[PDB]
DNA sequence: AAGAGTATGGGTG
DNA sequence: CCCATACTCTT
DNA sequence: CCAGAAATTGGCACGAAAATTGCAATAAATACAA
DNA sequence: TTGTATTTATTGCAATTTTCGTGCCAATTTCTGG
């Protein structure tokens, strides 16, 4: 269902293949479109715990007031409205895997909150008075330059060697062009099974108009010009005409 | 004359034709037999 | 159709008509395996590292000391799961040729019967496709409807029939047996549940063989599937050698 | 036990079928005519169904029409009829020549059968270019005719309910009481409860425990149920009791709130309780719903039930001459000289409850 | 002003107090039994006259 | 709904209920046969849905006939007799009809 | 350590 | 009443 | 006999009243520990 | 002597929908004088 043709992406895969057996925080790093998902679940897959969660969580949507409760939960009569016990997601994601997604996001006052726990995975909920353990595997996804906001001063330096055991940076779409051209017929013959059109390829001058855009957006921008094209095709194949928002 | 439920209509239309002769089949008190039997389950069918 | 037990249950054909076929396969008295079965002794299913043999039977005392002193060296069981484990674990072949070997070495003329016995019954066992475990019931068969109607009074009354009301006991054993082994309910109600279920069962298959036998409103034992088949009133006096005919009269 | 085996209508006509010279694509369409047949007689499908459901594109549908005209000759005479005007007609074509009206019943079933179905006799008469004498005798002889000819094998048995409130008159006095053999009950397992001491494990006494308090409960709540069904059934007897002795025409009006103040509850609870309900009593059985009634003004300050109005309503219509109907002004005067002061528009609403046709369509010929 | 906190408040709170065993006045006979069947399946210590 | 014994059956002819008093029920002194109706009865089977082609059963055919369908009581096959007695009984509440 | 005798349970009518 | 099996006394 | 006139019927409307349904957890009496 | 944890005792309020009676009027049926 995926594709890795470029030889990068190959070297990434050998080296997702090799930490199989590991357990020590991964931090994925790149553009936006690159993949970052994509690798983060193939690392969840193939180690040891396939069958155990995969909560993905969005550092950015939880409010500040409440980001205490909402990590580790609370106990009954912690505050005024706690009727019951309630638990966190790092109980929740206990003995499989917590993918925090943008941690560029967070802020400065936000990251100190979880030191403790990502090295020693011990905590105590809110009202409680007994420590709490647990067996979290840490894969974070950032679009950021993490070694440059650390020297910069706006992100934590005692938070990135924490999280930064395993390092992995995906290139941008626009320096793996053996990727470009098997993506573009994988997105293609997706999206014309999809819609029941009838175009199964492109010309001999789309290709070559495929392979010289700077994609930005990456894959994502490719799927979203591949789906446009599907949606408004007339005939068998995509000429260069079709894909003029290219240039 | 008891319980071959297709039989006795043939035997019935052929007597009201004229033509005395019989289709004798299988008797229904023994397919009941049969599903009794495999309700207590013991495997009995039927071979060839 | 067919109903899912909830926990094995034991044949009683294969049980209680003698000689017990249960109790000759697996070389043990009925005793024992009544007592077993209905959740009164234990049975220890690997003898392991002790001095445990693969038959022995624990009251629950000698149970609980082995616990005390061994722990989880050994393993023992009660109910119809530890006959089944019994029945599953032997080897056919094996049993066969160490049994041919004591028969022809030692003389005698009881000694000689049982062995000889035990050899059909293990020969017999061999060259059918059956298995020993197949004694042990998982799955129940249920009779079509149209076999089993029910009798339409006048008044809009439907009464009910004595092979519904024994299925309906059984589905209600089973399905709070269910509900509370999926709770973790404590084991002394959950043991008290398989041994009704048991009872159930057998109502249901051969009601009065063992035991007891349930009986309705009027104090009369209610009809099973072996009283359908056999008996002077059963398939096949009453309706296989002899039926009533058409085309028949009488007079004086 | 067993029963027996019950020869339907189908069972009758299959059996004709089985005796009667068909070919085997004239026995298959038989069949499935025979199949399209319900309990009244009438063909439930149009042969374009049955010559689909044949399955071969040989067969035309003249040849499924010969085998309807010859299966509607069977007994009873007139089964498997398209409508009603063909089963009149098969049946009137079994008549003998010497029937003294046999061809004007014969025109007016073929031309003219909805201005019948409409009682006009003046159109009809007219058209018809004949007499009211002899209009009325053909009139008369297609009124012997049977309308439901797959009546004559009749199956089945009737329905019943069993009542959840006993009303019968005791000593002089109506008295009620809750149905017995239908009580909801249960009960606590003795056996079970017996264990629940500190000397076992503590998790099997708070189980234990957990388990006997919500019984309990669940006990207590049927009990309030069911004295609360007792208590508002006693009050509603209570209320309406010139009904249960003197029947319909005097049930008073009554709504949710009186019964509400009388047992002093909310009308929500009211209104829960008395739903899907029955009630025995000499009279019959009835819905514990079926008491309460909307009303209209009555002179000298008082009010009538709308029940009552309806019974007053089908009481005067069942007692009028035939050849001149009341109509909704007449229904409405012959209600005014007994103090009911209801109006028109309601009392055409009443009858159109009642399934009775209008003035207009009651008329007859005698 | 509008957020969402985790606070300690002295307030006055309302009181709720009903739904407890009101569903079961409409039920019908036929559906009350049926529930009862329910009830007596999930609980051990609920038993049922019998007949047998 | 109740049924009702009646001498209104709407689907037998009027010979075959001459033999019936005005209540529905058969005179004393009569001789009867196998067939023959004794008392008759009626069973409701009305329904709230009325179809076109049921109106227009209704209007040629009156209302009576689509609402009760026969349940008399009728002689068995193979006997014969004269009647000689006739006992009502009628729960306490019901009106009494003529003959009782 | 086997072998004959007695008590118990199953089946039939 | 008649037969098969488990338990008890005896050579 | 005919055509105008009068009577009948039911569909739609409108304000009001009655019936139905969502809500889900507390309050008080009682027995026991300092 | 009291303060507190435990066990019975709680079957209503408030929206929302549905049903009620009765008027307006067009389409339809019936009646009557020239
Ligand atoms: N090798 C690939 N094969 C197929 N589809 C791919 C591949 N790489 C990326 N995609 C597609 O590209 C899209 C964007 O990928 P993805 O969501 O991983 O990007 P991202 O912006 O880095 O992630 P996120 O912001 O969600 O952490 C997805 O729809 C994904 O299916």
């Amino acid at each position: 269902e995926y594709v890795f043709e470029s030889p990068k992406m190959k070297e990434i895969l050998e080296k997702i293949k090799k930490i199989s057996c590991a357990e020590c925080p991964v931090l994925i790093t790149g553009e936006s479109g690159v993949g970052k998902e994509v690798v983060a679940r193939l690392i969840h897959k193939l180690s040891d715990r396939s069958k155990e969660p995969f909560v993905a969580l969005n550092v950015a949507s939880i409010p500040r007031d409440i980001f205490e409760a909402e990590l580790f939960g609370y106990e009954k009569g912690a505050f005024t409205g706690a009727v019951s016990s309630k638990e966190g997601f790092f109980e929740l994601a206990d003995g499989g895997t917590l993918f925090l997604d943008e941690i560029g996001e967070l802020s400065l006052e936000a990251q100190a909150k979880l030191l403790r726990v990502i090295e020693s995975g011990k905590f105590y909920r809110l009202g409680g008075r007994k420590e709490i353990e647990v067996n979290v595997r840490i894969l974070a996804a950032t679009n950021r330059n993490i070694k440059e906001l650390v020297k910069e001063g706006k992100f934590r330096e005692d938070l990135y060697y924490r999280l930064g055991v395993i390092e992995i940076e995906i290139p941008p779409l626009r320096e793996r062009k053996e990727d470009i051209i098997p993506l573009a017929n994988h997105f293609l013959k997706k999206f014309s099974r999809k819609y029941a059109k009838e175009v199964e390829g492109f010309t001999k001058s789309a290709q070559e108009l495929l392979l010289s855009y700077p994609w930005y957006g990456n894959v994502r921008e490719l799927k979203n010009v591949i789906e446009r094209a599907v949606l408004f095709s007339e005939g068998k194949f995509i000429d260069r005409g079709e894909l003029s928002c290219l240039v | 004359k008891s319980d071959d439920v297709n039989g006795r209509t043939k035997m019935y239309k052929n007597i009201v034709d004229g033509n005395h002769q019989m289709e004798p089949g299988m008797p229904e008190s023994f397919n009941v037999l049969l599903k009794e039997i495999r309700s207590l389950g013991i495997n009995i069918e039927l071979e060839d | 159709g067919h109903i899912e037990l909830a926990s094995p249950t034991a044949h009683i054909w294969f049980l209680k008509s003698l000689p017990s076929r249960i109790g000759l396969l697996l070389d043990m008295p009925l005793r024992d395996i009544e007592r077993v079965l209905y959740f009164e002794s234990y049975v220890v299913i690997e003898g392991g590292m002790t001095n445990l043999e693969r038959q022995q039977i624990l009251t629950e005392e000698q149970y609980l000391d082995a616990l005390e002193e061994f722990g989880d060296e050994f393993d023992a069981k009660m109910g119809a799961e530890a006959i089944q484990a019994l029945l599953k674990s032997m080897d056919l072949e094996q049993e066969c040729e160490q049994l041919r070997e004591e028969l022809n070495e030692t003389n005698s003329e009881t000694k000689r019967k049982k062995l000889t016995k035990r050899i059909k019954l293990l020969e017999a066992f061999v060259q059918s496709g059956n298995k020993p475990e197949w004694m042990i019931l998982t799955v129940l068969p249920v009779l079509p409807p149209d076999l089993r109607p029910l009798v339409p009074l006048d008044g809009g009354r439907f009464a009910t029939s004595d092979l519904n009301d024994l299925y309906r006991r059984v589905i209600n054993r089973n399905n709070r047996l269910k509900r509370l082994l999926d709770l973790a309910a404590p084991d002394i109600i959950v043991r008290n549940e398989k041994r009704m279920l048991q009872e159930a069962v057998d109502a249901l298959l051969d009601n009065g063989r063992r035991g007891r036998a349930i009986t309705g409103s009027n104090k009369r034992p209610l009809k099973s599937l072996a009283d359908m088949i056999k008996g002077k009133q059963g398939r096949f006096r009453q309706n296989l050698l002899g039926k009533r005919v058409d085309y028949s009269g009488r007079s004086v | 036990y067993q029963g027996e085996t019950t020869q339907t209508l189908q069972d009758y006509l299959m059996w004709q079928v089985e005796l009667t010279p068909f070919s085997d694509t004239d026995r298959a369409i038989a069949t499935s005519i025979v199949d399209a047949v319900d309990e009244t007689g009438y063909l439930t499908v149009p042969l374009e169904d049955i010559l689909e459901s044949i399955g071969d594109e040989e067969i035309d549908i003249d040849e499924v029409e010969a085998v309807l005209k010859r299966i509607q000759r069977f007994d009873p005479v007139g089964v498997a009829a398209k409508d009603l005007r063909d089963c009149l007609l098969i049946q009137l074509s079994q008549f003998d020549k010497t029937t003294p009206w046999l061809e004007e019943a014969r025109l007016i079933i073929s031309d003219h059968l909805d201005l019948l179905a409409n009682h006009d006799f003046r159109t009809l008469m007219r058209v018809t270019r004949l007499k009211e004498d002899v209009l009325k005798e053909a009139v008369n002889l297609i009124q012997s005719l049977d309308p439901r000819p797959g009546q004559s094998i009749q199956t089945g048995e009737p329905e019943y309910v069993i009542p959840d409130v006993l009303v019968r008159k005791h000593n002089g006095h109506w008295t009620v009481e809750l149905n017995s053999d239908s009580i909801p009950r249960l009960q606590i397992n003795q056996h079970y409860a017996s264990m629940c001491n500190n000397a076992r494990n503590d998790g099997d006494s708070q189980f234990i425990r957990s388990n006997l308090q919500d019984a309990k409960w669940l006990i207590k709540s049927l009990e309030s149920r069911n004295d609360t069904l007792l208590r508002v059934s006693r009050c509603i007897v209570e209320q309406q009791q010139a009904f249960f002795e003197q029947g319909e025409e005097y049930m008073k009006p009554m709504v949710l709130a009186d019964i509400a103040q009388a047992v002093e509850m909310h009308e929500s609870t009211i209104s829960r309780v008395t739903t899907q309900k029955y009630l025995h009593s000499p009279r019959g059985i009835f819905e514990l719903k079926y008491f309460f009634s909307s009303h209209v003004n009555t002179e000298g300050g008082g009010e009538a039930s709308s029940t009552a109005i309806r019974a007053l309503v089908k009481k005067l219509i069942a007692a009028e001459n035939p050849a001149k109907p009341l109509s909704d002004s007449k229904l409405t005067s012959l209600l005014s000289e007994q103090g009911i002061m209801v109006a028109r528009r309601t009392v055409a609403k009443y009858r159109e409850s009642l399934s009775i046709p209008p003035s207009n369509q009651r008329k007859q010929l005698v | 002003k509008q957020g969402l906190q985790l606070r300690l408040s002295q307030q006055l709170a309302m009181t709720p107090q009903l739904q407890q065993a009101i569903r079961l006045l409409q039920l019908s006979t036929l559906e009350l039994q049926q529930e009862l069947q329910q009830a007596l399946e999930s609980n051990p210590l609920l038993e049922q006259i019998d007949t047998h | 709904g109740p049924e009702e014994i009646t001498a209104d059956i709407p689907n037998v002819g009027e010979a075959a209920l001459s033999k019936l008093d005005e209540s529905g029920i058969v005179y004393i002194g009569a001789e009867v046969t196998g067939g023959d109706i004794l008392v008759g009865k009626v069973t409701p089977k009305g329904e709230t849905q009325l179809t076109p082609e049921e109106k227009l059963l209704r209007a040629i055919f009156g209302e009576k006939a689509s609402d009760v369908k026969d349940s008399s009581l009728r002689v068995p096959n193979g006997v014969s007799g004269t009647v000689i007695d006739v006992q009502v009984f009628t729960r306490d509440g019901v009106e009494k009809d003529k003959r009782a």
